[PDB]
């Protein structure tokens, strides 16, 4: 099988700058008919893959002119000039010349923006839920950069790492910010024998903790 | 217009078989081949095979040919992928896609296949109440993926953040937030609309 080696694995880039992704086949992808079926696809978060380039260097209708592809034999490149925020997602090369057709491992393009502090909020369990017998404490850390951020849960001052699960969103196509949700699940009964609940957020923006309670 | 309509979600038991469909419309079905692509939660994309409805010929990734069969019914413009001998390694999102001259120009929306013996469980949807105000929707304890969340039936799209689900004790939980202006709530009604395809359930939770 033709192996498609893609580089880089991650491609952070500032808005306006150029970006380059390479793909190398482990053997030639020139078809018997002399055609090279090398394509490029963009997988944006929450969507189906979308075709960018086919036959090495032909831009698919509707694809902005800032995308171009070139290469031959075993070496191919996708160029994105004047990168825009809407260009975020995972790019994959693909060879449709030899069965089994194969995709590269993917390159996650990320927009590099000014560091931004997260917006922190917290929500106690809802009445409707409690009745049930559960008690969910929800913390949102919206619109920050870069991706890395920290969160620590403390009951009446004492930490609590078990029971708390966290989920990060992919980068936002509108403002290039990341957001996360941390959920500390505890029982309806233990939720009642405690008073203050705390959610902290330690980013790279301010060296001063972000507490909501 | 051209559309490839799949089914976003099905559950199947280990060892059983599942047949997924891709109904094409908007073009002459027999003139393009239909391909199937697999995307696991972290394995990149994998080409499964294609079927040429005109000739009847299906090509297979030999790595999966013993558990995969592709067919096509021109009369209903539908292509099918049947997977047999299911294991949890088969759980993934599978897409169908059309091809002829370019590459894969139109793609279905993807179907999430989960292989498990667990039962289908609808989500409980709890409203989340509190310059700027951040509201929410907690979608807890459902199985299998996926769940989709909309605000005001589509009418409200900007300012939304829906988080990926986290699994725990064999059930998923997800959250969605929506930072909207103060002049809106509560004057103008707002609602969380949740859909859980695998159980054919839809829930509308208006905020507080």
């Amino acid at each position: 099988d033709v192996l498609m080696t893609q580089a880089p694995l991650t491609l952070p880039v500032s808005l306006g700058d150029q970006a380059s992704i390479s793909c190398r086949s482990s053997q030639a992808i020139v078809h018997a008919n002399g055609n090279t079926y090398l394509e490029w696809y963009l997988q944006k978060p929450g969507q189906s893959p979308a075709l960018l380039i086919y036959k090495v260097a032909n831009r698919f209708s509707g694809v902005p002119d800032r995308f171009s592809g070139s290469g031959s034999g075993t070496d191919f490149t996708l160029k994105i000039s004047r990168v825009e925020a809407e260009d975020l997602g995972v790019y994959y090369c693909f060879q449709g010349a030899h069965a089994p057709y194969t995709f590269g491992g993917g390159t996650k393009l990320e927009i590099k923006r000014a560091d931004a502090a997260p917006t922190v909020s917290i929500f106690p369990p809802s009445s409707e839920q409690l009745t049930s017998g559960g008690a969910s404490v929800v913390c949102f850390l919206n619109n920050f950069y870069p991706k890395d951020i920290n969160v620590k849960w403390k009951i009446d001052g004492s930490e609590r790492q078990n029971g708390v699960l966290n989920s990060w969103t992919d980068q936002d196509s509108k403002d290039s910010t990341y957001s996360m949700s941390s959920t500390l699940t505890l029982t309806k009964d233990e939720y009642e024998r405690h008073n203050s609940y705390t959610c902290e957020a330690t980013h790279k923006t301010s060296t001063s903790p972000i507490v909501k309670s | 217009e051209v559309q490839l309509q799949q089914s976003g979600g099905e559950l199947a038991k280990p060892g059983a078989s599942v047949k997924m469909s891709c109904k094409s419309s908007g073009y002459t079905f027999t003139a393009y081949a239909i391909h199937w692509a697999k995307q696991a939660a972290g394995a990149g994309l994998e080409w499964i095979g294609y079927i040429a409805p005109a000739a009847g010929a299906a090509a297979y990734n030999a790595a999966f040919k013993g558990k995969a069969t592709l067919a096509a019914d021109k009369s209903s413009s539908t292509a099918y992928m049947a997977a047999a001998a299911l294991t949890s390694e088969d759980s993934a999102v599978y897409y169908c896609a059309r091809a002829a001259a370019a590459g894969a120009d139109y793609w279905g929306q993807g179907t999430t296949l989960t292989v498990s013996s667990a039962k289908t469980t609808p989500p409980s949807v709890y409203p989340l109440a509190p310059s700027m105000v951040t509201l929410g929707c907690l979608v807890k304890g459902y199985f299998p993926e996926p769940v989709t969340l909309t605000w005001n039936s589509g009418s409200l799209s900007s300012g939304v953040h829906t988080f990926p689900a986290v699994l725990q004790s064999d059930l998923y939980t997800l959250s969605s937030s929506v930072t909207v202006t103060s002049s809106p709530r509560p004057s103008e009604t707002v609602t969380c609309n949740v859909a859980h395809p695998a159980s054919s359930t839809k829930v509308d939770k208006k905020i507080v």
